[PDB]
Order: C-alpha cells, then structure tokens, then sequence
C-alpha cells in the first residue's frame, strides 16, 4: 500500500506580452485534461475518462483570470524584469519496436522550453506532413520550464527518413532532430 | 447544479424560531452563503458556511450544514418582526447560485388588541370611504372580498416611536354606491 | 460601491435597451442578475475582467459587455415582455466571497405604448374617533391609475422625509389587467396631529416616458413626474 | 464525480506567470499533502505547504502577498481546507474511478543490437513492473542493464531491458514480465 | 571436500585447443545438466550433452572422435556417469560448503553527475538484489536506470542505479537495498 | 522456485607454438581456482576456500597431457592452419566509489584476447608500478576467446593519472587505457 | 588416499565361496578394479566396477560396492583350485592404487585318499632318501621337523591328465646318517 | 605389449642400475611398480607422456625417465638392499581403464658380492611300489646351493617342456640363512615311465651376474629304466 501517486490539480500558466494562457490537470505526470480557453470546453487526454469524470471549464477560466491579474502585479513589483530564454532539447523515438509495415507512432520529446512558446513540425524525407500529427499541452518541469511532446503516426520503411523540426526564440535557427529506421 | 429553497413563504410569531431549508446536488460547492433582501432594496450577505457543520455569527442565526446529506438550513432564534425579508440561500464554487427565496414574515403579537374599523375622510377626492381596519391581532387574517369594484390590501405592520407599539393595518375602498364596511 | 444607470425604464417590444453599472472597487468580477417572483435571483452574464464575459443561467435574449474593469453593461437587443423585472448588478472577488449588489433597476416592456399613466394620489384624514380613544392619528395615502409599477412614495413632515412611523405595501396592488394601485399609512401622536403648524404631504415619484415619446392626440403625455397630496394640522 | 481545483489567490519582453496546486498521496489515502506554488517569471515566490499550515513567501519578492493572505481568515481557512475539498475529494471521487483503476497489457518483443539482447516492454499503465532475463531456464542476472522507464505521454510507458550474453544457436533466452496488467507472468521466448 | 574434474577423452602459426566440462544446475539440485566441449582453434568440433545421451560431432572435423568414443562402452559409460561423479558430487560437496554459502554486505552510496542521482551499490556476492529509489516517502519509478552488474572478479558485484529527478533543496531522496547479505533492507538517505 | 547456478569444472587450455597451458575451475563465471603446472599445486582465488574444499592437482596435469595430445592430432587433421589474432579491449574502473585518501582497488578489464598470450602492466603518471598488482588466469568467453582481469590497489588523489598498457600480437602498438578520478 | 585389503591370506575348499573385502577413504575414486596375479607371472585385470552396486562379469565372480559405507568386496562362487592367485583390489581417479593383496588358496577335494610315504632313489648322488608323502587329503597337515639337517616343504597339489586325478605331495630330505621316513595318520 | 629389459639383475649397494620398458601400444601413460610380500603393488613413478614424469607412492631412491612415448625407464642411482624385489612396468590410457603389465624383473642388492652360486639339481627316480600300487610314477627334482631365487626350473619330456602333470613349489624354500632350495615333481602313467624310449629331464634356469656364477642352466636327466 506504501509510497505512490502525486497529483497536480490546478496548473495555470500565463504569458504577458502575447496574452497567452494555458490551464491543465495532471495525474502522476500524465495530463488528465486541459481546459480550452477559447472553445470554453474541457478536453480529456483519454476520451474514455470523460465518460467517467467531469470538470467545470469555468473553473479554469477563473484561474486563468486570477493568473493574468497576478502576472501584472508581479510585473510592477519586480519593476519589470526579463526572463532569459532557454534552448529546448529534442529526442526522437518510436512508441513501439519498428516492425516494418506495422502501424506505429513516432514521438518527439522537447524539453527545457521557456517561455512556453514553440513551433514543432515534422518532416518525411523533406516534405512537411500534417495528418497523424497530434501535440500535447505544456507539461511543467520542476525547474519551472516546460516540455511538450509531439506525436506522428507512421508506417515503417527502409526507403524513408523522418525529422522533427523545432523553432524557438532560444535558437537563432531551427534545429531539426533526425531519425531513421535503424 | 442548482440549489433548492423549500419554504416559499413562511410566517411565525415573535420570539419563535424560523427554519429555512435548502438542498443542492453538485459537489464542488465549498461555500454556502445566505442573502437577505429587505422589501425596500438590494440583497445582502447575512451568514455563510464552509464544509464542517454549525455556525454562530450574529447570535440569533445558526446554519446547520450536512455534507453527508447535502442539506443545510438557516435557523433564526427569537425572530423579531424586523427580520422580515426575503431570504436567499446560495452555493458557490466558480460562481454563485441562488434559490427560490423564502419571504419571511414575523408577526408581532399585539399585547393590547383593539380591533377597529375607522372610516377616513379626505378633502381631496369625493367618497371619503377608505376604512382603516387597524390594531387587530396578527392571529386574525384580513379577508379579501371577491367583489370586482372593491380592493383590500394585506396586513402590514406599523412601528412607531412610542414606548412599545406595533399595530397592524388594512386599507379597503370601493368605487360604487352603498359603501359600508362595519363587519369586515 | 456599484451604481446602476437607468434605475427605471419603460420600453416597447423591439427596443434596444442598455443598462450600465459603474463599480468603484478593486473587484475583477462583475455579474448581472435578474429578480422575479417565484424564481428569485438568476444570473444572466458575468465577466472575470475587462473584455471577458461568460453566460450564466438564462443568458438567452441578452448580450453583455465589459469595456473597462470598472463597468459591466447588460444589453437587450430585441426587448420582449418576458424581460420585465428588476435587474441587479453585483461586484465581487473571484472564488466567491461576498457579492456587493446594486440599488436596482426596474424595466418594463409592452407592445402598444399608451397605457402608462401617472397616478392619482390623494391623502386621507384620520377619524376623530381614533384620536379620542387610543390617542393616535393615522393618515392614509392612496394612489391609482398608473401602469408601470415604478412608483416610490414617501412621507414628508414639515419639509423632511420620515420613516419612523410609516408602513407601506412593498408591491403595487393589482387592478384587473390595466393600471396598478398602492397604499401607505403614517401614524403620529394625537397632540401632533391637531397642531395646525405641522405639515403632512404624501409624495409619489413616478418614472415615466421621456423625449422620444411620439404621443400625439388628446390627453397629456405621462412624463416622469412627482405627484403629491398634503394637509395641515387640525383643531376639532 | 466532479473534480475540484486549487483556487489561486489575488496579488497585492516576455513574462510568464505559473500557478499550481500539488497533492501528494503516500500509501494511498494514508498521508495527504497539499502545496501550492505561485511562480512569477521563473522564480517561485510565494508558496503554501500542508505541513506549514500557512502561506510562506519563498523569496522576498513575495512578502506582501504572504502576510496579506494570512491576515485574512476567509482566505487562509479556505486554502487550508483545500486538502479535503480538493486533494482527498478528487482522490475518493474522480481518480478512484478513472486513473487509479486503469490497466494496460505490455507489448514484449525481443531482438538484438558483437551484440546485446534487448527486451523492450511497451504500452503499460501501471507504476512498477519487473523484467527478468532467463537463459536456458537459468535466471541470468549480471550483464543486465535497463534504460529507464520512459513516459510516452498518452498514459503508457516504455522501458528497455538489455543483456550481454553473446548468443549461440541452441540456447533459448526468455524475457519475463510481471503484473503491469495481469497475474499470469508474460513470457517471450527466443531459441534458434 | 574434494572436488572432482571433467576428464578429456583421447583423439583418434598459433594453435589453441580447449576442453571444458559444464554443469548447468537449475533450482539448485532439482535439474542437473552436464556438457563437455572439445574446442580446436576457436571451433568447437566435438561435444557431449546431458540430454542427448552420447557424444555428437558438432562439426564434420570431429566425426572420428565422436564415433569411436561411442563404440567403446568404457568411454561412453564413463562420461555418462560424470553427471553424478562430477556435477552432483561437486555441488553437494565443495560448493554447498563454499561458493554457495558466502554472503557479502553491499556498500551503498548516493552521489551526483542537469543532474542524475546515482546510487552505486558495491561489493556483494549475491547475484540477485533489489535497489529502489524513493522520494519524500514516495517510490519513484520512472527515471530509474541501471548499469548491468559488473563482476569485479573477486567474487563481488557492483551496479549503478540512476535517477533523473533534478533535486530541489528540501526534499529527501533515499536509496533502498534488498538482501544481498541481510534481512534488514539497508537505507542510504540524502537530504538537502 | 527455479533458475540458478552454472559451473565450469575443468577448463583446460593449450597453445602449441609455445607449449603454454592453463588449467582452471570456475563457478558462476568466477574463478574457484587454477592449477599451477610448474609448482604442481592447486591455487585458490579465495584462500578461505581451500580451508574448506580441495582438489588433486594431478587431476589437472592429466587433462593438460590429454589436451596436449589432442592439440597435436587436431593440427594434423586440419592440415595445419592458423587462427586469426584478435584485438583486445581494456576498460579501467574502480572497485568502489573513489573517496579521496581511502585506499581503493583499480580494475583493468581486458575482454576479447586471442590467443591467450598477453602482457598487462600498470603505470602511475608514467612510471611503471609493481607493488599491489594482481592478475587473474584467463577466463573463458562463449565465443572461445579470453578475458583477463588485472588489479591495482591505490590511494585516490587530485594530482595523478593512472594507465593500463595492454601488449598483444593483435596490436602492432600497445594501447594503454587512461583513467583519472576526474 | 589408500585402499585396504584385509584377508592377508585365505583358504577354502572347492565349490565354496571366497570373500575378499576392501575399504577406501578418498572420494574421487570412480573406478574400482580387481587384479589377479598367478604365482607364475604378471598381474592382470579380472573385474572392475563403477558407482552403482553389483557386478556380473564372468559368472562366478561378483563385486558388491557400497558407496554409503565406502566398502566393496569380491565374491567367488564355486571356487576352483586353479583360481588360486594373489588378489589385488584397486581404486582409481587420476591413477591407480592397490591393496596388500590377498593370496587365495582353494584346497582341492582329495576324492579317494590313499596316504603313501614312498622313498626315491637317485642314480645321481649317494643317500637316496627323498621321501614323497603323497595322495593324502588336504585335511591332514604337513608337519615341520625342528631338525637342522632335515627340510620339509609345504603341501603342493599335483594335477594329472587322468580321468579324475588331483593328489597332493610333500618332499622331505636329509643330509646325515640313519634317515628313516615312516608315519601316516 | 610391453617388455622390460633386464628381466633379472644382481648388484652391489652403490651401483647404478637401469631398467628399461619398451611399450608397443598407443598408450600415453606408463607406470613403474614394485612388488613385495606384505605390501603388494606400489607405484614409484609414472609419466603422462614423453618428457613427463610424476612421483608416486614411494618415489624415494628412484628417478625415472621418459625419452620417447613408447619407452619409460626407471633409474636407481645408489642401489640399496632395500630395493631388492620384483619390478613391473605397465602401460595404459588416461583416466584409468586397464593397465597392461610387463613380464617382470627381479633385482637383488647386497654388500657381499659373492654368495651367489648356481644350483645343484639332482633328479630322483620313482618308487617301484608307487607304480606297483596305483600304477603311477612320480619323479622328483631338487635344487640347492643358490642365493638369488632367480631360478625357473622346468620339466622336459621327449624334447618338449611340459606342464600337465607337474607340481612345483611356488617359492624357493630356505636354508638357515645362506642359499635357497626348490623341489618339484612330475607324474606319469606307469606304462609311460618304464618305456626305454622316453627321456625325462629336469632343467633349472639360472640368472646370474654379467661382465664365476653367471646366467646358466643346470640339468639332471634320466631315462625310463623299464627295469
Ligand atoms: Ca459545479
Ligand atoms: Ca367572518
Ligand atoms: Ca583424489
């Protein structure tokens, strides 16, 4: 029965310049769901969880609103000071062994993201792919930075190469991570 | 996701204890306040409570909260006639929800009754009429004649500056011929 | 504190009504309620901050705005008879603590326009019998013939509004389908009534039509006015 | 089952503000611990601990907020109770009927990579799990390495369990996996 | 206790010959298995197996040796007996009194090497061992890595169990170790 | 229950060009003992092991004499052929974590050796040390190659670098491995 | 590290069963053979055994091996007179170890006794003397004179080619004066 | 098979005796034993292969050699009286199977070199009573006057050696201290003895010194005196 679980119930992040917000829930490091600030609805990572539990979206919007307020207050008390950018780090790998021809998913791990503003896109040989590409919200790291995961379902082959492009402020030029079926 | 206030309207004699019950369903409400609105203007907060039964505030009011049953009520000990006001119970989490409201009316016993039906004259309009059934006990209820051209108001307590007085009142008037009163 | 703009307003079905609400606190949240008999307080809209705005219980028919963080305005596009009532504007902090309400606003909507008529106040002089028995005189102020129950009567004694010894009917009384009535009663010590120097006047503030009032033909135009009745002390 | 949330308190060129309420369960609903962090920019400044019973400013850039949030009984008492209305609440409610009771079969596949037998286990949602390497019936346990569970993100894990052993036709190595979903130890063989 | 050996049979620019008898025990003495190998150069050409019954040439370069030794009873019958006279004998003999019963205490120590908590466990003689990382009383199990038991060579082991968790002053990580010598789980802690 | 031990009882090796031989006994990959073909005595890796069990050394010399014979025959039956030399692989490390001042042992692993003829020595800074230098018999690899372990006890310091030079026919030039506490 | 053969010398009549016992101490011996050496020349292997009691070979001989007791013995059923030879039991691992040896002597069954003490004369020397006590039975023992000028040999069996013959013998001779052999029961 | 060289040898304490042993098998192992009465077979040396050589039970006093894989030679540096006995040379395979022994070798060591003397055989003729009774004749050979019991007497009938009908004492039978004795006996059918044509000889092989009692063979015949 000893030592287990750690839930985070109230992750609300907010950026001043662009007026960007993000409210989410996490259980044992996995995202339970994220309230969509615009569509005013609650999205659950695992669809089935929705059918079993719920959450008042408005509950997010408030914290995003108590957060947006504080942001400002703390901006005038520290007499307005910068936040040094940080170069992110990518890490590609498949979700399951590379069985030639068998439908798999490819995951791209980007860590140490700060601020939470990033453009992550995939590349097959060279072209940009759009379908099969999902992306999660921003997960919190204890060093108060964030990490994002981006998936890309594929079909394995000998005659192809996949890349994970990552654009951030911390980089004067994108750095795409390479990955081949080896 | 909505609260239930049962006693639509309530009436009790002075010094007695009034009980207004409420029941909700949602389970995120961590704040149950009560608002009283006097028949004159805007509503205001009276007493609130958070998870863990019992409330003292303004020793006369007490809130009984029962989480296990998701039921809570407001008790008013020694109910004065002035505490007559519409009562709204509420439940809050992200925002507030109110109930039907309870229109409380505390009847101030008239220690020295004196049922009278005075007739009022006016140098204004014509038919003075307008009988003023007053001072009568709060026990007796003011009837309502089904006659078309005849109106009768409700019992409204009047409070003066005298040592101790709180008489009732009841206006009545007509618009045609033989106006009499006398036995209303 | 908060303060609602039109504290009283009469409109025809199809009009563009707009209510304002100046707040004067460091509260971020602002809600616009709507009270009725049998239903009570119900939320229509609210905003967590300027530019923000969320629907509430019965947001249908309405559409509010929040231009500044100290002003939340409710807005009725196509007024309907089903929107007649009293609207309250509250201010408050997040996570629910205590909402501070506004004075109130009465709004009434009707198809035709003519029917609104000022009231016919008239003050009634006590019986000499009351003063001879218990030694108290009780005046009675009646008003009738008015439609929008936006009346607010008050007793004035020797040039001063008084509350200590008055009793009035909270709600304007019924009258078939058209026009409402209202009553009130001022009581005082005997000696004080049969005192010719003491002035007694019954006021009846009536909020009615203004400017935009294409009301031609005969009959006077019922504009917001204040009708009253008065009488002096006595001898006997 | 509705899950509550931590309710942030009001304060007294890119900028980032981050608020969060953390519930730490141990031994289940044995020992509960609630914490909230108001982090401005990238420096945590005010904080609340279920063990301190009050908001403490972790940095001097947050004294005002600390003192003021503890000067009001309404705000203080409310935060305090959050360990119940939130932590414990969600635990007995949402979680005990969603995340806690969710299992996931692990997909075991052996392969090679002058070589090293790699046994990759994948797609399972339980915390622990045990992977043992066996040779011809004999539990091998020397050249066995591990690569660290990797959180896939979509509620499943991935870990690699390697082994030295230079294979020699005739021997049958076997990857052994434990209760990441069932009580019938999964076994993957490999002769040849 | 005297230990007995395997006995190499006679055969009918650097060169290297090799012979070795192997006793594969399982469950202790439950199932025994004997095997010998005659290796020339680096090519094992002749072999015996506790499960085949007689010698079998693994390559054509050893057809002679294989046939002859299975013709003569004295040879064939002798070798088939070493399972008892060599394997079982030695086991119950010398081993069960020397290798087997020798325990060694582990020397667990935590340390650091943008950081990873390492928990080096050293100088123990039991193959098996369980090393578990714990946080503030909670059992962490995600960023946990391992480095393959390294045989020191003097009958002692050494292994390393990593952890990602970037440590934040205030927490207490603790390294947990299981019976590689005793029945009182050793526990190295690290505050700060 | 299940899965357990393995014992090689009777590892006999022998090289013809040099008349070199080696007899050893290993249990679970660890070396129980080895017989000394010159001094004609049994030698135990772990001395507290002889005081309990024993071995007739003569039983060793016999298998050397039997393998010597077979070497000879098997060289004639393959028409006399070489064996390609392999490139040994050193890997130095400590027996215990380095705790400045506290004596420690330093292990020089040397996998893939073939034939079993190699010179392993140590170097402190640059000078060759001789005290506290231990070495094991050849252990066997499932690919019929050999690996040897050479030890060196030392006193960890800030101002010194150790090295393990490996000499073998499969190397035209020795390749010492480098190790500093760093 | 040495074997023990007890019966230093043994004697039994024909057809009887002879038992020769051995006991060792070392525990690496996985080969226990038996060697017989006829009084004429070199020793040879007779029957051996490996761990697991009982041995048939040359149905007349049987080896009883008792690992639990580290004792083993050799049994000879229907012991003929020709199977008289020194018997060596051995134990082997790396090499062989032998025992004291057992000198077996199976006395023949003198069928029809006919004790006789003839005297042989020699066309060689002078004193004919030389008595040939013979044909007597194995029961009676051949005495030994304490006389310094008189030598007496031990009982020695003679085997002939005749249908059924196998008489004993004993030679006795002197080197001085009145020599007169003549005693028989 | 194997064959020991000096099958008989006499030496004085201090001499350098050398025994050889030619093997003729594909056996790698060769052992040199030493038999005595009361002790039996005891191993002195043995070799797993040419150039190899291991000590055995009582290796003291000796020092063997293994020049080829088909010849193992035992060597006595300083002979001593305690080395007198019979030496056997065996050949065999490893792991013990069956050791194939040699014919044997008798070696004797003394301080005094002379006491050695060839035997004085003397064949005794049958008893007429013997033939007159059971109908059987029994000649009786006898030898005495020799020190090294290296004798090997045999009967000979009509030019051939015989064994069917012979009974010789296993061991040479003493005499105070000096010289040994030995008595044999041959038995034949009456009708066969008293036949003037049959010849009966008693031979006594003797191995003595070399480079005066020396390897000879005393005999004492007699014909079938038909009487
Ligand atoms: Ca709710
Ligand atoms: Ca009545
Ligand atoms: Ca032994």
């Amino acid at each position: 029965i000893e030592a287990d679980h750690v839930g985070t119930y109230g992750i609300s992040v907010y950026q001043s310049p662009g007026d960007i917000g993000q409210y989410t829930f996490e259980f044992d490091g996995d995202e339970l769901f994220y309230v969509d600030l615009d569509k005013k609805e609650t999205v659950w990572m695992l669809p089935e969880f929705g059918q079993l539990a719920s959450f008042d979206p408005q509950g997010g919007l408030q914290n995003i609103a108590v957060v947006k307020h504080n942001l400002g207050v703390l901006t005038k008390r520290s007499n307005s000071t910068p936040a040094t950018n940080e170069a992110p780090q990518a890490t590609v790998f498949p979700k399951s062994p590379v069985l030639l021809g068998q439908p798999n998913t490819l995951i791209c791990f980007v860590d140490n993201i700060f601020p939470p503003v990033i453009n992550i896109t995939w590349l097959r040989n060279s072209k940009s792919v759009a379908d099969g590409v999902y992306e999660t919200s921003f997960f919190v790291n204890r060093d108060y930075s964030f990490h994002k995961l981006s998936y890309l379902t594929f079909i394995p082959s000998d005659d192809d190469i996949y890349d994970c492009k990552v654009e951030h402020w911390g980089l004067e030029e994108p750095v795409l991570k390479h990955w081949e079926p080896e | 996701q909505q609260v239930r206030q049962s006693p639509q309207s309530l009436t009790v004699w002075e010094g007695e204890t009034a009980i207004l019950n409420c029941s909700y369903e949602d389970s995120t409400f961590d704040y149950f306040p009560w608002y009283h609105q006097f028949p004159g203007e805007s509503p205001a907060l009276l007493i609130a409570i958070r998870p863990v039964s019992n409330k003292k505030e303004d020793g006369r009011f007490t809130i009984f909260f029962n989480k296990r049953e998701k039921k809570f009520s407001l008790h008013i000990a020694d109910s004065q006639p002035g505490d007559s006001a519409t009562y709204f119970c509420a439940a809050s989490d992200n925002r507030i929800f109110f109930g039907d409201g309870t229109q409380l009316v505390v009847k101030p016993n008239i220690q020295n009754p004196e049922p009278a039906v005075y007739q009022l004259k006016d140098p204004r309009s014509q038919d003075s009429t307008l009988c003023l059934f007053t001072d009568f006990d709060s026990q007796i209820n003011v009837p309502k004649t089904m006659e078309s051209g005849t109106f009768i108001t409700d019992k409204t307590v009047l409070d003066m500056k005298a040592m101790d007085s709180k008489s009732n009142g009841a206006i009545a008037w007509s618009n045609q011929t033989s106006f009499t009163c006398q036995d209303i | 504190a908060v303060t609602q703009s039109p504290r009283n307003k009469v409109a025809v079905t199809g009009g563009k009504v707009t209510l304002s609400c100046n707040q004067t606190n460091n509260h971020n949240n602002m809600y616009w309620y709507r009270q009725d008999t049998g239903h009570g307080l119900r939320l229509i809209h609210y905003s967590y901050g300027a530019g923000s705005t969320e629907k509430g219980d019965i947001p249908d028919g309405y559409k509010a705005s929040r231009p500044s963080q100290e002003n939340f305005s409710l807005i009725l596009e196509l007024a309907t008879p089903s929107q007649t009532s009293v609207y309250f504007c509250a201010s408050g902090d997040a996570w629910g603590y205590e909402q501070y309400f506004g004075p109130g606003t009465r709004l009434t909507v009707l198809e035709d326009l003519r029917d609104v008529t000022p009231p016919k106040v008239s003050l009634f002089e006590p019986s000499k019998a009351e003063i001879a028995n218990k030694q108290k005189a009780t005046l009675v102020c009646l008003a009738r013939g008015f439609f929008p129950d936006h009346v607010e009567l008050s007793w004035w004694v020797n040039g001063k509004e008084v509350h200590s010894g008055v009793s009035t009917d909270p709600q304007a009384y019924k009258e078939s389908n058209y026009s409402y009535c209202l009553s009130s009663r001022l009581r005082v010590s005997a000696t004080f009534w049969h005192n010719p120097r003491n002035h007694f006047r019954c006021q009846v503030q009536f909020h009615g039509l203004s400017e935009e009032d294409k009301w031609p033909e005969g009959s006077p135009k019922p504009v917001t006015q204040d009708i009253s009745a008065e009488a002096w002390g006595r001898a006997d | 089952f509705e899950a509550q949330k931590a309710k942030a308190n009001k304060a007294v060129r890119h900028f980032v503000y981050q608020f969060m309420g953390e519930c730490y369960f141990t031994n289940g609903t044995q020992r509960i611990r609630y914490v909230t962090r108001y982090i401005y920019n990238r420096e945590e400044y005010v904080r609340y601990d279920s063990d301190v019973g009050e908001h403490r400013a972790v940095t001097e850039l947050g004294r005002p907020d600390a003192e003021y949030w503890n000067s009001q009984p309404e705000i203080l008492e409310r935060t305090r109770a959050e360990l119940d209305t939130v932590c414990r609440h969600n635990y007995e409610g949402p979680e005990t009927h969603t995340s806690l009771r969710r299992l996931e079969q692990p997909n075991v596949v052996i392969s090679l990579s002058h070589n090293t037998l790699v046994c990759s286990v994948t797609d399972f949602y339980p915390a622990k799990i045990k992977v043992r390497w066996f040779r011809n019936g004999q539990e091998e346990t020397v050249g066995v390495s591990s690569t660290q569970l990797i959180r896939n993100g979509d509620w499943t894990f991935q870990v690699l369990v390697m082994l030295e052993m230079t294979p020699r036709r005739g021997e049958v190595y076997t990857c052994h996996v434990e209760h990441p979903s069932l009580k019938s130890p999964i076994t993957v063989e490999w002769k040849a």
